[PDB]
RNA sequence: GCCACAGAG
DNA sequence: ATTTTTTTGCCTTCCGAAAATTTTG
DNA sequence: CAAAATTTTCGGAAGGCATGCTCTGTGGC
C-alpha cells in the first residue's frame, strides 16, 4: 500500500486519511450532518429505519478519489482496510460487508449523570486530593 | 516526589500495606467494620478466610471472644442477613450449625442509598413530599432492621390516616417485587440445598431398576431441578399480600409476615439502567426514552441477574451448561410478561415526550413512530431488541449483556491507557490469534506503539502472550510470540480491581472519620446541628467542612465505582 | 521367619517386624560378638515401629517420623525442608535438642 | 466379611464405605491358608473396651494422640477388626524381663 | 560480563537505573466534581451509616470512678440503650443455639429512625 | 580469600 | 567449529505409555 | 457387544543424597 514511507507508517497520513473517510461516512450516514447536533441534543433527529444510511465501499473510493488529497491512486482492499481501522477505533460500525455506518458515540465524543461512555466530559481532580481512584493501583 | 523516598514514607503515605489483601475479604471487613463494630468484622473475616465455620471454631479461632460474644454478634449479623447457616447432624447423631457469608447482606450494606434511590425514582413519588418521605423512612427501616413485620413498625405510629398510608405504601411496595417475605431460604445455601434436593430425589428412587446408572442421575437432578425452581420462586408469588377484606375491603399484607429488601429486583433495576445507558450512546435520545419505558414495563419479569442453578456446581457437565444457556434464552422469550408492542408502550410515555419530528422518513403518541422507534432499536447493531413476529419485540438478555460488558470493559480500558489501548484490544479480539506484523498491517500505527501499548495491555490480563516454540528448549529469541485476548480473565481482573479499589476508598473514609472522631463527635449533636456557626472554632468549622465535603466526594466515587462495577457481575 | 523385616511386617503386621529387627540386629551383634545390652537394640526398634509402619533411620524416615524444621534442616536436604517449611506455614516447637 | 478368590477390582475397593453405620471387612483366601495370630512372632493383641482405654488414659494421664500407633490395613488389626480410635493391649515376651505390656492405638 | 549487550531499541544511557515508582498515575474517570444527586445519594449513605451505627445492632469494638460525690445525685443517667434482647426477633429465621443470648420472654421495643429530608451536612 | 593436592591419628 | 573416562550404591518423585476396568451408546 | 472415558500399573529417566571425624603444612590463581 501507499502507507509506507522509507520502510515505516506515515502517522500524519494516516490520521487525515481516516479523518476524512470517517467525515464522508458521517456526512451520509446523517440526515443534516454535524449541525444537526450542532443546536442542541434534543433537537436533534435521525433516519427511519428502513433508509440506506449506510455507505458502501464504493461511494467512498470514488469520494476519495475526487477528492485527490492521498495524491496516491487506492485499491479498495486499502480503503476495506482503512475503515477496519476506524471500526477498530468504535468510530463507525459494520452493517453488511462492504457497508459501514458512523456510530452515534464517536459523534458525541468531538463535543446529568456519570457514565463510562462519556468518560471525556469527566474533568480531572484537583491536586492535594488523597481519596481518587486510580486503575494503575492494586498492581502497581 | 523526584527526590529519594524512603520505605518509611512508601509505607506510611501509600497505600502498599493494602495491596496485600484479598479484594473480596477486604470490601466485606471494611463494610462491615463501618456498619456494624469491630467484632462483627471479625466474625466475617474468619468467615471468609477459613470458609464455613461452627460457633466453636469461631470462638477458638478468634482470640479474645467467648461463646456469649460469638453468640451475640452471629445474632447481629444474621439479623441484617450478613450471615447464612446450615443446621446438619451427623451419622453419630450431633448437631452442628455451621455459619456462612452470604453476600446478599453485604450488598445489601454497600448499595443502600442506591437502594434508597432507585425505591424513590421507580414509584414516581418524586412529586409528592409526604409519600416520598414516608417511602424514603420504610425502606431505611427495613435495610437497617434487616427483616421487619408491618404490624411491629405500626405499632410505633398514632395517626390512622398515617397507618393507613403506610399499609398502603407497603402494599405498593409488595407488589411491585422490592419487598418480599424472608424466609429460611434467604438464610439456606444454594449448594447445599440443591445437595439436599439431589440427594433426596436419588435417594427416592428404588433400587433394582431396570435403567443405568446415568440414566438414574438424570432423572433424579431433573427431578431436583425442579423441586428447587419451585422452591426458589416461592417468594415471588404474592402469598402474603392474599390476605384481602378484613374490614371496608381493602387489601394490606398480613400483620404476621417478615417483609424484607429483595435485592434481585434492584439488581434488575441497576442491569436495566445500564442497558439504557448503553443505548443512549447508539441510538438517540428519544430512542433511548422509548427504550427506558419499555425496560421499566419488563422489569419486573425479566430473568434475574444471576441464575442460582448455575452456583450448584453443575456446570461441570458441558450438556448443563448449554441446557442453561437454551433455558434463559427461551426464558427472556417465551415469558408472558416480557414481550410488548407499541400500544403497550404508548399507554406509559410521559407528557413531555413528543416523538413527532423525531424521524426523517426519506434523504401525538402514535403507534407508528413508537413502532419505528422500536425497528431501529431492533435493526442496531448492538442487539437491543429482537423481534419473534413484526410488531412484538422482546428484550434479549443473554445475547446484550455479554455486549454491554465488552464495552464496558473496551470504554475503561480507552479511558484509563488512552484509545490506541482500545483499538489495540478491539484489533486482537476481532481476529483472535494474531503476531506483531498482523496486528501492524490490520491496525495502522507505529511497531513501537504497538509494543508498549501491547505491554501495558499485558498488565492487566487484557492480553495473552501464546509462545510458539521453534526448538526443542523452548528459548524466548527461536520462539515466535503471537496475542491473543481471553475475555474472562480480563473481566475478572477487572472486577477485582474495582472491588479493591472501593474497598480502599471505604478504608480511607474510615480512616479519616477515626482521626478526626473528636471533632465528629462534637459536631453531630442535637444542640450542634442547625448552630454549627456559632458553637464551633472558625478553624474547627473549616475542617469540619473539608471532612463532610471529603466524605461525600468519597461516597459519590464509590457510587460511581458502583456503576461499573457490577456489570462483571452479570 | 525371614530375615527381611518389610516382608514380615507386610505378612505378619509391625509388632513382628519389631522383632524381625530386634532379632536381626542382635544376631549380626553376636556374629562378631561385639556383646551389646539388647536394650539398646529393643529402642531402636521401638522407635522404627512406633508410627505404625517401619519408617527407617534415613531422611525419607526422619521426615515421617519427625514434624520439627530445624532438625530435619540441620541434617539433610536444608533447603527443600526449610521451603516446604515456608510454604506450609508449619510452627517448629523448640523442644528438641537439636 | 466378604472372602474373595483371587482378586478385588480397585474399584469395588472405594465401594466398602458405603454403609454409614456398617462397615464391609474384605479377604483373600490365600491370606487365609495360615493364621497370623498363631505364628511364634505375632504376640498376643487384646483389643481394649472404651471403658479400659479411658482407664488407661487416665493412668498414664495423657491424650491419645500421644501413644504408639498400630495402622489399620495392618494384618493383625485386619483380623481383629480394630476401627479407628480404638486402643489394642499386646503382650510382648521379651526374654531380658518376661513378659510385659505395651499399648497401640488404630489410626 | 551479561552487562554488555543490549536491545537494538535501548541505548546505553537508558538502563541501569531501576526506578520503578510505588505510586500509581493512572486514573479512572470516576474523580469528578459532585452534582446535587450524587450529594443528595452521599448524604443517604451517610445517615444510613449513622442509622446503623447506633441501631440495636452494632456490637462494638472488643470516668465512673469508685468514689462517691453529693454531686452524683443530680446528674442525668447518660442514655438508656436498648440492648441486643430488645428487639421484635423472628424465632423461624435463627438457628435453636442462639436463642439463649436473645430475648425469649422479655420486654421489646421496635427501635425506628425517622428519615431526615434535609442535607445533614454541612457544605 | 578461593581452589588444588600433600600428609598426621 | 574432529575428538575419552577418570566411584558406587540407594532412594523417591515424576510422567508418558500401555494395560486394566468401568462406563456410555 | 465394543467404543470411549477413567483409573491403575509399569517402565525409564530425573533428581537428590551418601562417598567418615578432626588436625598440620605448601603452592598458584
Ligand atoms: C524382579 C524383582 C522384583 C522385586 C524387586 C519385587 C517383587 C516382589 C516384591 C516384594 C513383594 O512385592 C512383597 C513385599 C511388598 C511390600 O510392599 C514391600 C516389600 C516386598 C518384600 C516386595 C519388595 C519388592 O518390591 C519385590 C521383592
Amino acid at each position: 500500500g501507499p502507507w509506507f514511507t522509507d520502510g515505516e507508517l506515515d502517522i500524519e497520513f494516516i490520521n487525515s486519511l481516516l479523518t476524512i473517510v470517517w467525515r464522508f461516512i458521517s456526512e451520509n450516514t446523517f440526515p443534516n450532518g454535524f449541525k444537526n447536533f450542532e443546536n442542541g441534543p434534543k433537537k436533534n433527529v435521525f433516519y427511519a429505519p428502513n433508509v440506506k444510511n449506510y455507505s458502501t465501499t464504493q461511494e467512498i473510493l470514488e469520494f476519495i478519489t475526487a477528492a485527490q488529497v492521498a495524491n496516491v491512486e487506492l485499491t479498495p482492499s486499502n480503503i476495506r482496510s482503512l475503515c477496519e481501522v476506524l471500526v477498530y477505533d468504535d468510530k463507525l460500525e459494520k452493517v453488511t460487508h462492504d457497508c459501514y455506518r458512523v456510530t452515534l458515540e464517536s459523534i458525541l465524543q468531538m463535543n446529568e449523570e456519570f457514565s463510562i461512555f462519556n468518560y471525556f466530559k469527566m474533568f480531572p481532580a484537583s491536586k492535594h486530593d488523597k481519596e481518587v481512584v486510580y486503575f494503575d493501583e492494586w498492581t502497581i | 516526589s523526584e527526590k529519594l523516598v524512603t520505605p518509611e514514607d512508601v509505607m506510611t503515605i501509600s497505600s502498599l500495606e493494602q495491596r496485600t489483601l484479598n479484594p473480596d475479604l477486604f470490601l466485606y471487613k471494611e463494610l462491615v467494620k463501618a456498619h456494624l463494630g469491630e467484632r462483627a468484622a471479625s466474625v466475617i473475616g474468619m468467615l471468609v478466610a477459613l470458609g464455613r465455620l461452627s460457633v466453636r471454631e469461631l470462638v477458638e479461632k478468634i482470640d479474645g471472644m467467648d461463646v456469649d460474644s460469638v453468640k451475640t454478634t452471629l445474632v447481629s449479623l444474621t439479623q441484617l442477613r450478613c450471615v447464612k447457616y446450615l443446621q446438619e447432624t451427623a451419622i453419630s447423631g450431633k448437631k452442628t450449625t455451621y455459619y456462612y457469608y452470604n453476600e446478599e447482606g453485604i450488598h445489601i450494606l454497600l448499595y443502600s442509598g442506591l437502594i434508597i434511590d432507585e425505591i424513590i425514582t421507580q414509584m414516581r413519588v418524586n412529586d409528592e413530599e409526604e409519600h416520598k418521605q414516608l417511602v424514603a423512612e420504610i425502606v431505611q427501616n427495613v435495610i437497617s432492621l434487616g427483616s421487619l413485620t408491618v404490624e411491629d413498625y405500626l405499632s410505633s405510629v398514632t395517626s390512622d390516616s398515617m397507618k393507613y398510608t403506610i399499609s398502603s405504601l407497603f402494599v405498593q411496595l409488595c407488589e411491585m417485587g422490592y419487598l418480599i417475605q424472608i424466609s429460611k431460604l434467604h438464610y439456606t445455601p444454594i449448594e447445599d440445598l440443591w445437595q439436599f434436593l439431589y440427594e433426596k430425589h436419588y435417594k427416592n428412587i428404588p433400587r433394582n431398576s431396570p435403567l443405568s446408572d446415568l440414566k438414574k442421575r438424570s432423572q433424579a437432578k431433573m427431578n431436583a431441578k425442579t423441586d428447587f425452581a419451585k422452591i426458589i420462586n416461592k417468594p415471588n408469588e404474592l402469598s402474603q399480600i392474599l390476605t384481602v377484606d378484613p374490614k371496608t375491603s381493602l387489601r394490606i399484607v398480613k400483620p404476621t409476615v417478615s417483609l424484607t429488601i429483595n435485592l434481585d429486583r434492584f439488581m434488575k433495576g441497576r442491569r436495566s439502567k445500564q442497558l439504557i445507558n448503553l443505548a443512549k450512546t447508539r441510538v438517540g435520545s428519544v430512542t433511548a426514552q422509548v427504550y427506558k419505558i419499555a425496560l421499566r414495563l419488563t422489569e419486573q419479569k425479566s430473568p434475574k441477574i444471576r441464575d442460582p442453578l448455575t452456583q450448584t456446581g453443575l456446570l461441570q457437565d458441558l450438556e448443563e451448561a448449554k441446557s442453561f444457556q437454551d433455558e434463559a434464552e427461551l426464558v427472556e422469550e417465551k415469558t408472558p410478561g416480557l414481550t410488548f408492542n407499541a400500544i403497550d408502550l404508548a399507554r406509559h410515555l410521559p407528557a413531555e415526550l413528543d416523538l413527532r419530528g423525531s424521524l426523517l422518513s426519506r434523504k401525538p403518541h402514535s403507534a407508528s413512530l413508537i413502532n419505528s422507534h422500536l425497528k431501529i432499536l431492533a435493526s442496531s447493531n448492538f442487539p437491543f431488541l429482537n423481534e419473534t413476529k413484526p410488531g412484538v419485540y422482546y428484550v434479549p438478555y443473554s445475547k446484550l449483556m455479554p455486549v454491554l460488558k465488552s464495552s464496558v470493559y473496551e470504554y475503561v480500558i480507552a479511558s484509563t491507557l488512552g484509545p490506541s489501548a482500545m483499538r489495540l484490544s478491539r484489533c486482537i479480539r476481532d481476529n483472535k490469534l494474531v503476531s506483531e506484523k498482523i496486528i501492524n498491517s490490520t491496525a495502522l500505527m507505529k511497531e513501537k506503539d504497538i509494543r508498549s501499548t501491547l505491554a501495558s495491555l499485558i498488565r492487566y490480563n487484557s492480553v495473552e502472550i501464546q509462545e510458539v516454540p521453534r526448538t526443542a528448549d523452548r528459548s524466548a529469541s527461536r520462539a515466535v510470540f503471537l496475542f491473543r485476548c481471553k475475555e474472562t480473565h480480563s473481566y475478572n481482573f477487572m472486577r477485582q480491581n474495582l472491588e479493591w479499589n472501593m474497598a480502599n476508598l471505604l478504608f480511607k473514609k474510615e480512616k479519616l472519620k477515626q482521626e478526626n472522631s473528636t471533632l465528629l463527635k462534637k459536631a453531630n449533636r442535637d444542640d450542634v446541628k442547625g448552630r454549627e456557626n456559632e458553637l464551633l472554632l472558625p478553624s474547627e468549622l473549616n475542617q469540619l467542612k473539608m471532612v463532610n465535603e471529603r466524605e461525600l466526594n468519597v461516597f459519590a466515587r464509590l457510587s460511581r465505582l458502583l456503576s461499573l462495577w457490577e456489570v462483571f457481575q452479570m | 521367619t525371614t530375615n527381611h523385616v518389610l516382608e514380615v511386617f507386610s505378612v505378619l503386621g509391625i509388632e513382628a517386624a519389631r522383632y524381625s529387627i530386634i532379632r536381626e540386629i542382635n544376631y549380626t551383634m553376636s556374629n562378631h560378638g561385639m556383646s551389646v545390652d539388647p536394650r539398646h537394640i529393643q529402642l531402636l526398634g521401638d522407635v522404627m515401629t512406633y508410627k505404625g509402619e517401619v519408617l527407617g533411620i534415613t531422611r525419607f524416615g526422619l521426615s515421617k517420623m519427625r514434624d520439627s524444621v530445624l532438625q530435619l534442616a540441620s541434617f539433610e536436604k536444608t533447603t527443600d525442608h526449610l521451603f516446604d517449611a515456608a510454604f506450609y506455614m508449619k510452627k517448629d516447637a523448640v523442644e528438641g535438642v537439636s | 466379611i466378604f472372602v474373595y478368590q483371587n482378586n478385588i477390582t480397585p474399584s469395588a475397593m472405594k465401594l466398602v464405605p458405603s454403609i454409614p453405620p456398617a462397615t464391609i471387612e474384605t479377604f483373600n483366601e490365600a491370606a487365609l491358608v495360615v493364621n497370623i495370630t498363631h505364628h511364634e512372632l505375632v504376640p498376643k493383641h487384646i483389643r481394649l473396651s472404651s471403658d479400659e482405654k479411658r482407664e488407661l488414659l487416665k493412668r498414664y494421664r495423657l491424650k491419645e494422640s500421644q501413644l504408639p500407633r498400630i495402622q489399620r490395613a495392618d494384618p493383625v488389626a485386619l483380623y481383629l477388626g480394630l476401627k479407628r480410635g480404638e486402643v489394642v493391649k499386646i503382650i510382648r515376651k521379651s526374654e531380658t524381663s518376661g513378659r510385659y505390656a505395651s499399648y497401640r492405638i488404630c489410626m | 560480563n551479561y552487562m554488555s549487550n543490549l536491545p537494538f531499541g535501548l541505548g546505553y544511557g537508558d538502563v541501569g537505573k531501576n526506578h520503578i515508582t510505588e505510586f500509581p498515575s493512572i486514573p479512572l474517570p470516576i474523580n469528578g466534581p459532585i452534582t446535587n444527586k450524587e450529594r443528595s445519594l452521599a448524604v443517604k449513605y451517610i445517615n444510613f451509616g449513622k442509622t446503623v451505627k447506633d441501631g440495636p445492632f452494632y456490637t462494638g469494638s472488643m470516668t465512673n470512678d469508685g468514689i462517691e460525690r453529693y454531686s452524683d445525685k443530680y446528674l442525668k443517667k447518660r442514655k438508656i440503650g436498648i440492648s441486643i434482647d430488645d428487639h421484635p426477633y423472628n424465632l423461624n429465621l435463627f438457628p435453636n443455639e442462639l436463642y439463649n443470648v436473645m430475648g425469649i420472654n422479655k420486654k421489646k421495643l421496635l427501635a425506628i429512625s425517622k428519615f431526615n429530608n434535609a442535607d445533614d451536612v454541612f457544605t
